[PDB]
C-alpha cells in the first residue's frame, strides 16, 4: 500500500556563524556611485547577511 | 563397433533478483510540495508498482 518514513523533528544545521556581519550599506548608502559602463565591484564575503 | 558416453552442460536461466521500485521518494524525495505536485500527474507510480 505505502511506505514507512521517519518525519523530521529538529535541525542539526552544522556551520558556526561568522564573526562579522555583511556591510550591505557600502553599496547602498555610498556617498557616490559609478556609471553603467565602469561600475564599482565590492566583493562581500565571510560575513552574515540580512 | 564402439560407443562413447558423453556428458554435456546446458545452462538455462530461471529467474532474476526481484526489485521493488518506490516511485515517490525516488522521484520527489522527502519534499512534500513535490509529492503534492506529482499527485496531479495521475496513477503512474501505482501502475508501475
Ligand atoms: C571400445 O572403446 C573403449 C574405450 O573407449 C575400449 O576400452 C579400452 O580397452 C583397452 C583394452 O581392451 C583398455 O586398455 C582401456 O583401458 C579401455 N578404456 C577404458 C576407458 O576403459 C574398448 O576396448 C573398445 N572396444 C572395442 C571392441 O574396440
Ligand atoms: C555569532 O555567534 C556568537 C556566539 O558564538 C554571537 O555572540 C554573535 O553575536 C553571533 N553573531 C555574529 C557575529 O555573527
Ligand atoms: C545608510 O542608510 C542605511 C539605510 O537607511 C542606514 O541603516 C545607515 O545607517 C546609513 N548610513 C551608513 C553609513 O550606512
Amino acid at each position: 500500500t505505502s511506505n514507512f518514513r521517519v518525519q523530521p523533528t529538529e535541525s542539526i544545521v552544522r556551520f558556526p556563524n561568522i564573526t562579522n556581519l555583511c556591510p550591505f550599506d557600502e553599496v547602498f548608502n555610498a556617498t557616490r556611485f559609478a556609471s553603467v559602463y565602469a561600475w564599482n565591484r565590492k566583493r562581500i564575503s565571510n560575513c552574515v547577511a540580512d | 563397433t564402439n560407443f562413447t558416453i558423453s556428458v554435456t552442460t546446458e545452462i538455462l536461466p530461471v529467474s532474476m533478483t526481484k526489485t521493488s521500485v518506490d516511485c515517490t521518494m525516488y522521484i520527489c524525495g522527502d519534499s512534500t510540495e513535490c509529492s503534492n505536485l506529482l499527485l496531479q500527474y495521475g496513477s503512474f507510480c501505482t501502475q508501475l508498482k
